[PDB]
């Protein structure tokens, strides 16, 4: 039988300073309970009485048996100087309902409503509801309301009356997924450099979680951290990464990873540890390459180099080639490790056939590439002789070889052809790709 | 444990003690012997009274685009409070009013943030 | 004449109105009527309380070196007050009052304005 | 002279007792009382105030007919009030200061100036006292400057200190002013607004600077802006400018800093030209000669305002592409000088002609054309067989006949056993031809 009360009401009116007095008839009573915002008192007599009622003596009042069950009554105070009772800290879970601690001392008022601080009108869409034993109560408080300050507000005499001033806070709800974001997304370092990478997390609220991990390997690297709060739901972190002497078993993927209570996302780093740097040479022509005279021809070659190339030239029969070379990164990225070098041999001689070699350096290594050059001439005519057995020699010069004809009516190859002939002209006629020249000479009889 | 809820900005607290008078007076209701009892037995108190102290300054400045201000500090410091704030009241009577110049005030707040990096 | 002593370090005054706490009281002996007689009569004490003042609120603020602070805006605005004084001295007291920053920059930013086509 | 009773030149009253003062003179005019910047006077030979307050502490002087004039100076002598203060404190430097604490009581003891929050005074400073006006501060320097000062007095074992007085120094001017203009020289094409700014630097705003325009007192339209830069430390920014300049704008100015100690003056020029103009040097004579495959430059060195908007070189009316370069011949802000180069390596003969350089601004355009010779050995086209020989050339071949770009023939009539030979040759060299001829069987 759950217990009973003197008085009957299920609401109960005092006036400041004056008595307060309950009887819980229960057989079973235990105690007597009474609760306003946090504040709570258990006691144990048959009957309470508070001989000097004070606003803060407005509550509630209950009464349980050992059965376990319960009977209540609500006090409330008049007291013109106290209407409300307040704590002051709002707190609200963005999308859901929060309550404004400001019960009242008398429930027989009018207009019990809030309002906002310094003249302001409260954001449209903002909407409650009031409750005399509680305070009032706000549906559905969003981040526009963040730091919003509000007021409790009665009528009494027709004069409008509000509470101590309150200032509504709220934390987020996750609606999206952090934002994640790293310094340089790929490294490679000679062994036994320090490896340092960072990794940038932006949400609403540091309640995101941020790792790096190692994948494939599910230990905890060791980290540390810079936080900003750049203003309202706009936060910041850093995360830093480091091993201080790199090892080559250190090479892997290393990863960034964010979660909120909406979902994860990550992004990945690759590190590359080498014991030595290395220069590869990769020609992208054929390392023989022909001309002809006063034609143009270039020289290229593309290398791949860590750490960064220090000397490179370009020498031409152990002489060293200046301002006719020119060489530049294939891609301007921070993980290019590439470098382009030509030579451009304009309008070159017959003579400078022969030997280009590229010779490039860093601090590791050094590698060189060779180019072989034939510049092709067309053919001259050099020498030519009428011999004593009524026999004819004539000599061709050029490259490629040249070839020789006759007819009646690295460098330079040489080539002859004899024929004997014993009125008119004999002529050597004499050809390469290139070109063509032919000589001639003339006997007679009388 | 919730030291990673702190944010860094804290650090700005010594030059916000630097601009505000040596003689203005701030309001926050002192736990009793906090620098003496152990780091548990004030800290959940401490931090809510303090919330509601530095969100009383907050009121008192006014904000300017260009620069640090002492508005733009104490809006930050009032975001760490109010996140330990949610944490303490996750993780795990009044004290009466009691009146600070701003460089013992905020040796309150630091002993604070300090008490909580080491907490259970 | 003295227009040149005013350097416009006084523009920072807003910022520093902005960076006082506005229940903060500072404490000029006024010089009554201020507002309503012709600048030459109140202006002659005016800068001469208006140093006292402002060198006394200058002891209440600490350096700091990194970005301006309030500590180095009035140190500023006490040189162009010492100027205007000496300048006030060589061309040419009532009880306190305790004002707001804004009311107290207020009259400051009168008195300074007292110097565009001083006589 | 006048009298006055009491006798003597110092009177101490206990705070709330009567002063009473009588100057005997039949010509006397009035007492008159002066402390701090107080003061009364009154034609009444018999002054009385029957409870003295501690602010009556003061000078009181009897004057008279004669002009003859005698003083009394009164203490009153409260515990609870011990100097008369005024807080405002001002020291030029090295002048004497004086630091107005006058006491209310003289029976005290080690009467001395001493530094509030507990510092000491540094090591130099020093003071006069004097009960009757305060104290006095040698000779003060700058480092004094925002010193805080309390002034101290022991009576009966008990030590008093006043308000603070806070001690602040007009700079004495000890070096000149120092100038500087952000150009030395400058040029515009009329239309254009000039504008210039100069900067002048000093320990304090009552530093004087003008604009003047050189060989004229007229004035001069400016604007200012000024900063304090720490202590003693001041910075002006003074920005002459004029909207169209004209020619007769062009012309010299001057900006000019003065203070008690000295002068400074520092100046820039202003160029104001009509046109937009440029002119044209060539490094080298507009013909060039060259041997066929010998390497050539071109320089072409001109002078171009306002900044050219064209450089490009040009072979017999077609765009010549990738061999020339251009740079400023200086770096600075006044060039108006550059220099273009074209570099033509290892020329062929077919390639003499004409070589233009033309450069275009908004208001004019110039060309310079060079005139390039490539000089060849002949080169023996053809030989024929009478028998000619055809040899082309630059200069003109010289054509030889032996028995044992230009084109010129030479030919010959052949009609013994034989070879005969043809020399073609200038100043460049020797290409030769063998044509041969036996008689036989
Ligand atoms: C976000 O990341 C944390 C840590 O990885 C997750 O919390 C872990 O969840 C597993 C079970 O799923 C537990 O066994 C671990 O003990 C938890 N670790 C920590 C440090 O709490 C969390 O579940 C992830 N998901 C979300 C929505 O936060
Ligand atoms: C890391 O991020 C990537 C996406 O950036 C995730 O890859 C996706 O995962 C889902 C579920 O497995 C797949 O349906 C998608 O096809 C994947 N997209 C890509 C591009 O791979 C990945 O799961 C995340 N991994 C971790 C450990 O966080
Ligand atoms: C600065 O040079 C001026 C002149 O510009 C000095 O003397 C002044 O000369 C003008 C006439 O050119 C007079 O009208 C001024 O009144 C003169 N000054 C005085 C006090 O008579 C001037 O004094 C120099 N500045 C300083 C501080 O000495
Ligand atoms: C501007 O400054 C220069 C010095 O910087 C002054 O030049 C001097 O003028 C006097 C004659 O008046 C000469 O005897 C000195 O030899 C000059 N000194 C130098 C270094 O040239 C000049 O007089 C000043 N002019 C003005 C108007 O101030
Ligand atoms: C790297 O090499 C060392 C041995 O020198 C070893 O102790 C360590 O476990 C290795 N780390 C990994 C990830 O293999
Ligand atoms: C310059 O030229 C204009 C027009 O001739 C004239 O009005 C002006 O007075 C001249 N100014 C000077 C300094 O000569």
């Amino acid at each position: 039988s759950p217990p009973s009360i003197h008085p009957g009401k299920s609401d109960l009116i005092v006036r400041v300073g004056d008595e307060i007095r309950l009887l819980c008839t229960d057989p079973g009573f235990v105690k007597w309970t009474f609760e306003i915002l946090d504040e709570t008192n258990e006691n144990k007599q048959n009957e309470w009485i508070t001989e000097k009622a004070e606003a803060t003596n407005t509550g509630k009042y209950t009464c349980t048996n050992k059965h376990g069950l319960s009977n209540s009554i609500y006090v409330f105070v008049r007291d013109p100087a106290k209407l409300f009772l307040v704590d002051r800290s709002l707190y609200g879970k963005e999308d859901n309902d929060t309550l404004v601690r400001c019960p009242l001392t008398d429930p027989e008022v009018t207009n019990y409503s809030l309002k906002g601080c310094q003249g302001k009108p409260l954001p449209k869409d903002l909407r409650f509801i009031p409750d005399p034993k509680a305070g009032i109560m706000i549906k559905s408080v969003k981040r526009a309301y963040h730091r919003l300050c509000l007021h409790c507000s009665v009528d009494q005499e027709g004069k409008s009356v509000l509470s101590e001033k309150f200032i509504l806070k709220v934390r987020p709800a996750f609606k999206a997924v952090p934002v994640v974001s790293v310094s340089k997304a790929s490294y490679l370092l000679r062994e036994g450099e320090e490896f340092t990478v960072t990794c940038t997390i932006k949400d609403v609220s540091s309640s995101v979680y941020s790792t790096w991990k190692r994948e494939n390997s599910q230990t905890k690297l060791q980290e540390k951290y810079n936080s900003w709060h750049h203003g309202d739901f706009n936060y910041e972190r850093q995360a830093t990464l480091t091993i201080s002497s790199a090892r080559v078993n250190d090479s892997g993927v290393f990863m960034c990873y964010a979660n909120n209570t909406f979902g994860s996302a990550n992004v990945t780093t690759t590190l590359e540890v080498v014991d030595k740097g290395f220069i590869n040479i990769f020609p992208m022509i054929n390392t023989t390459v022909f001309v002809n005279d006063g034609e143009n021809v270039d020289l290229i070659v593309e290398y791949e180099a860590f750490p960064k190339p220090e000397h490179q030239q370009w020498i031409y029969m152990n002489r060293t080639f200046t301002d006719k070379w020119e060489d530049y990164p294939k891609s301007e990225n921070e993980s290019n490790i590439r470098y382009v070098s030509e030579l451009h041999l304009t309008r070159l001689k017959g003579t400078e056939g022969g030997t280009y070699t590229f010779l490039v350096s860093n601090s590791d290594v050094n590698a060189a590439i060779a180019f072989n050059v034939y510049v092709n001439t067309k053919p001259e005519i050099l020498t030519y002789d009428r011999l004593v057995n009524g026999m004819l020699q004539c000599v061709a010069a050029g490259f490629p070889e040249p070839t020789i004809d006759w007819y009646f009516c690295f460098g330079k190859l040489v080539v002859q052809s004899s024929i004997d002939s014993s009125n008119g002209t004999v002529e050597c006629k004499a050809y390469n790709d290139v070109g063509k020249t032919s000589a001639y000479f003339n006997f007679a009889f009388k | 444990i919730c030291r990673n809820r702190v944010t860094n900005n804290v650090k700005d607290v010594t030059k916000l003690v630097a601009n505000l008078p040596k003689d203005y007076m701030i309001t926050l209701k002192y736990v009793p012997g906090m620098d003496v009892l152990p780091s548990h037995c004030w800290i959940s108190e401490m931090v809510v009274q303090l919330s509601d102290s530095l969100t009383d300054l907050l009121d008192k400045f006014s904000n300017i685009s260009e620069g640090l201000s002492n508005y733009s500090i104490i809006d930050k410091l009032v975001n760490i409070v109010d996140d330990l704030v949610e944490c303490v009241k996750e993780n795990s009577k009044s004290p009466e009013p009691r009146l600070f110049t701003p460089e013992e005030f905020f040796r309150i707040f630091n002993r604070s943030i300090d008490a909580f990096k080491d907490f259970v």
